């Protein structure tokens, strides 16, 4: 029971020691991310089906 | 009062239409429907289909002109749809009980003795019987009587009566009727039997339920089709006992008959949830 | 190289019929009360496949649900069983199970073992389950016990059933245990089949 | 001489508690307030495969977007090239009771296991022309639930035994082990270094995991139920996890905060699989209640629907090149959407 | 993250009356169904009582019915367990469980010895 309080110490400490970000620079990043990525989304962009391999060749 | 016969005539081939494409799309759009009984379930419906698109608006009008007015090759096509279409219907019917029969009677078995290619078999089979009831006999001149009325009716292009000899009215009648009558009744005999047993291995609900379903079913059947095949044996075997227009008006009972399949065979939850999102 | 797929395609499929037609001549148990442990038996020439889930840690809220259609579970529960209150506890493991959404089809055949030993013990029940002082059967006292345990887990049973599912309980010598089993499941099909004709 | 370490304790929870208070400038909604509605997504069902017989459990693509790989408890796996519909390979397996699958990135191997506490890993190119198995990797106490590749050589394996392992194939053998999570393991997701990998378990929290070192990095909790799903954001940077509570969080690793919840009052089921878009726009759920859901990730409100099953959903199929999804379900049959 | 904190435990004499109050956090305590299971010394988990969403259907064990009370106030987000003429028998650590998952009426595992929502649990000991 000793161990156990210890080395989740360790754990808690082992987390603890990590250089966080402000949430709004994480959500400015994904934002970039998935506009920087739109025209690469078939899916999210319909592409005609000539190029599409599951409507014709 | 033959505006009200119209009427009649009218709502009657309204109900067996819009019934019977009601389970043909039911059955067909809804992949949860998509089973095997539903394969017998659909030949009844197109079978019953057929009946009330063709076969019950050109009876409908040699009662109310009281003549036939589309000559005599079409005279015997429609005999020979009238006839291929009903047989292909009881069939079906009979068909259906010996599905729920082999279902309930070898359980473990059912998964092998029944299977979607065995059903298409199946179907065809009862078609190609209909088929070979119907269709070859009418036009090779063989359900023709040597009576000088029957003479009459056939060489006369305004009439188109159902005047027949002994052997074919005798055969139609098995072939259509009686056969499939008799394994009904033997088929759901022993379903109540099976029924009645598990009843009581649970424990009044439920005998009460069990009998009404199958009550439902074989009195509709029978006081739907039995009046007219056993006029239609008296009739050819004495021709005036019984009188034409009870002939005919029991000839349309079975014809009704068509419409209540639907509402017989297809009251389940997923048929009535079919239903109500196509309607 | 279509023609070649086509080929294959068509060998798969031919193998895959084989096995559909073997797959379906099969009922698989789920018996509860290295990971699996198979039994495969055969009575009337009907095949049936039991498994045992060992080697689990006793969560079972997330590998139950692969026996979202088996043909039927087995619950085999003992009749006698710092003495816990285990009955109370298959009690509620059974109750779970019932009321589980994705078994609230599968139907249980109740297994109650360890008759001798209830028998042996009865001459403790009651301080558990006040309501034995009341309940009357419907010596004397080993079937008082046995039947007000069964009486409890249909008591469970009955109070959700929905017609979909029920528990056929048998008080236990492998002979009649397994043509138990095979007449249990017949009756499971046979209610199943009459169900969907609106006959029960 | 234990109290003081009890609030040893403390004093970590509460320093970390504040210092993610600090890191709170703004809500996501707030910033992604300004972006263009997706709009409705209308996707059709494109292919319909079928052949199983009993429930589909698992699926998993391949680095072909061509070729998927599919699992069913009838004790088949079943490896069909989705432009034909044709099957290419069918594998019988040991035991029925299967959990997952796995398509290798070079195509050469496909892996699978579940109840048999086994992970059994079988070879394709074979100058026998038959499909034999290479490998069984045995050590888990528990089922597996899911299991992806690393390379030809390594595998990485979750199962319900509260802890995962990284497997050697070539010598068989478990070179580490992942513990710290109090319930089952269901699934895991590799991010695209493989450097790392993200676990949900069914105490309500996930965790990140360091491959080359055997640590716990982050630990990331806010969901009420298990998890049963989770999937990495294109990126990296964040990830995805599907719950019994009846919604979707994305969790951030810098941030090491909740981002976002995808919700609905009318939305009473749990979901069962999560996958990202090739964009990483749309999350796309399946749920149990027959249903797929497509959520805007930045908007948090309801895109698209995809309902053509007629049971449970079980598993999502986001292609590599983003060209088509694929689902399956509870009924045995699998549908590609387009 | 899910929390419950059991609190009210201690001693008393045989016959004697207590009040175990638990604090539920990290969820929504309506959604839920509620539990209270114990373990006496060398002993396992044996489930006491349940109780619904609404705090309509209440069950006990036969070993406790007709003394113990469980309540339940969603505005509070709080559980109670009214305990009244306590015996010897009772003497164990008490524990506050939730139901895995919400709206269900299937609880599986909250006696599993490594359940993940169940407390730390208050202790209670009836003697001299
Ligand atoms: C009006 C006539 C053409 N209808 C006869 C009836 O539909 C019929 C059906 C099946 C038979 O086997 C039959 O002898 C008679």
């Amino acid at each position: 029971s000793i161990a156990q309080a210890r080395k989740l110490v360790e754990q808690l400490k082992m987390e603890a020691n990590i250089d966080r970000i402000k949430v709004s620079k994480a959500a400015a990043d994904l934002m970039a991310y998935c506009e920087a990525h739109a025209k690469e989304d078939p899916l999210l962009t319909p592409v005609p089906a000539s190029e599409n391999p599951f409507r014709e060749k | 009062w033959e505006a009200g016969m119209s009427l009649l005539m009218a709502l009657v081939v309204l109900l067996i239409v819009a019934g019977n494409v009601l389970v043909i799309a039911a059955i067909g759009s809804t992949q949860r429907l998509q089973t095997l009984t539903n394969l017998f379930i659909t030949s009844l419906a197109c079978a019953d289909l057929v009946v009330g698109l063709l076969v019950v608006p050109f009876g409908a009008t040699l009662v109310v002109r009281g003549t036939w007015l589309w000559g005599s090759f079409l005279c015997e096509l429609w005999t020979s749809l009238d006839v291929l279409c009903v047989t292909a219907s009881i069939e079906t019917l009979c068909v259906i009980a010996i599905d729920r029969y082999l279902a309930i009677t070898s359980p473990f078995r059912y998964q092998s003795l029944m299977t979607r290619a065995r059903a298409k078999v199946i179907i065809c089979t009862v078609w190609a019987i209909s088929a070979l009831v119907s269709f070859l006999p009418i036009m090779m001149h063989w359900w023709r009587d040597e009576d000088p009325q029957a003479l009459k009716c056939y060489q006369d292009p305004g009439c188109c009566d159902f005047v027949t000899n002994r052997a074919y009215a005798i055969a139609s009648s098995i072939i259509s009727f009686y056969i499939p009558l008799l394994i009904m009744i033997f088929v759901y005999l022993r379903v109540y039997r099976e029924a009645k047993e598990q009843i009581r291995k649970i424990d009044r609900f439920r005998e009460h339920k069990a009998l009404k379903t199958l009550g439902i079913i074989m009195g509709v059947f029978t006081l739907c089709w039995l009046p007219f095949f056993l006029v239609n044996i008296v009739n050819v075997f004495n021709r005036d006992l019984v009188p034409d227009w009870l002939f005919v008006f029991f000839n349309w009972l079975g014809y009704a008959n068509s419409a209540f399949n639907p509402i017989i065979y297809c009251r389940s939850p997923d048929f009535r949830k079919a239903f109500k999102r196509l309607l | 190289e279509e023609k070649g797929q086509r080929e294959a395609n068509k060998k798969i499929e031919k193998q895959l019929q084989k096995d559909k037609q073997v797959y379906r001549a099969t009922h698989r148990l789920l018996l509860l009360g290295s990971g699996i442990f198979e039994t495969k038996f055969q009575v009337d020439k009907v095949n049936f496949h039991m498994f045992d889930v060992g080697g689990q840690r006793d969560e079972r809220r997330k590998w139950i649900q692969c026996f979202n259609d088996v043909t039927a579970i087995i619950f085999v529960v003992a009749s006698s069983s710092n003495q816990t209150n285990r009955l109370q506890e298959a009690l509620n493991l059974f109750k779970s199970i019932w009321n589980n959404r994705w078994l609230r089809t599968i139907s249980v055949i109740l297994f109650l073992n360890k008759q001798d030993l209830l028998a042996e013990k009865v001459l403790k029940i009651e301080d558990y389950f006040p309501e034995f002082a009341r309940y009357t059967t419907p010596d004397p006292r080993v079937t008082r016990a046995k039947y007000f345990i069964r009486d409890e887990f249909l008591r469970i049973s009955t109070a959700s059933g929905d017609g979909r599912h029920y528990c056929y309980p048998h008080f236990t010598v492998d002979t009649e245990n397994i043509r138990r089993v095979f007449n249990d499941c017949r009756d499971i099909i046979q209610r199943m089949h009459l169900r969907q004709y609106e006959l029960l | 001489e234990l109290d003081q370490l009890r609030q040893e304790a403390e004093q970590l929870k509460n320093q970390i508690r504040d210092a993610r208070k600090a890191c709170a400038d703004a809500t996501l909604s707030q910033i992604t307030n300004n972006i263009d509605p997706v709009g409705r997504i209308q996707m059709r069902t494109r292919r319909t495969l079928r052949g199983h017989l009993a429930k589909i459990y698992a699926m998993h693509w391949g680095t072909d977007s061509r070729l998927l790989v599919s699992a069913s408890q009838d004790g088949k796996l079943i490896i069909w090239d989705s432009y034909t519909t044709n099957k290419v390979h069918a594998i019988p397996l040991r035991s029925s009771w299967v959990m997952t699958c796995a398509y290798a990135p070079s195509g050469n191997y496909v892996a699978c296991g579940g109840l048999d506490n086994i992970c059994s890993i079988y070879n394709l190119k074979t100058r026998e022309g038959n499909v034999r198995v290479s490998r069984e990797l045995a050590g888990h106490t528990g089922y597996l639930s899911c299991c992806r590749f690393l390379d030809d050589n390594q595998i990485v394996t979750s199962s319900g035994d509260t802890t995962c392992a990284l497997w050697d194939i070539e010598t068989g053998q478990q070179t580490t082990t992942f513990t710290g999570h109090t319930g089952d393991v269901m699934s895991l997701s590799l991010a695209p270094d493989t450097r790392l990998f993200v676990s949900g378990a069914c105490d309500a929290s996930a965790k990140l995991w360091d491959v080359r070192e055997g640590m716990c990095r982050q630990t990331f909790t806010g969901h009420e139920s298990d998890i049963n799903a989770i999937c990495f954001f294109p990126n990296g940077n964040a990830f995805a996890t599907g719950s019994d509570d009846a919604t979707c969080r994305l969790f951030d690793l810098r941030a090491d905060q909740e981002l976002m919840t995808y919700s609905h009052d009318n939305i009473i089921c749990g979901i069962t699989s999560v996958s990202f878009s090739k964009s990483g726009r749309l999350l796309l759920a399946g749920y149990d209640d027959f249903n797929c859901n497509v959520w805007d990730a930045l908007k948090a409100d309801r895109a698209g629907v995809l309902a053509g099953h007629d049971n449970r959903v079980s598993c999502l199929g986001v292609t590599d090149d983003g060209m088509a999804v694929a689902t399956g379900s509870w009924d045995s049959f699998l549908k590609i959407w387009n | 993250q899910v929390q419950l904190q059991e609190s009210g435990g201690g001693l008393v004499q045989p016959g004697g009356s207590l009040r175990l109050s638990c604090a539920a956090s990290g969820f929504t305590f309506s959604n839920y169904k509620m539990n209270w299971v114990r373990q006496a010394p060398g002993k396992g988990l044996e489930w006491v009582s349940d109780i619904s969403q609404s705090g309509a259907s209440i069950s006990y064990t036969g070993s406790v019915k007709g003394r113990f009370t469980i309540s339940r106030d969603n505005a509070k987000n709080t559980l109670y367990l009214q305990m009244n003429s306590l015996k010897p028998e009772d003497t164990a650590v008490y524990y506050c469980a939730r139901c895995p998952a919400p709206f269900t009426r299937d609880c599986f595992d909250v006696t599993s010895t490594t359940y993940a929502y169940r407390g730390q649990g208050t202790q209670v000991t009836v003697s001299s």
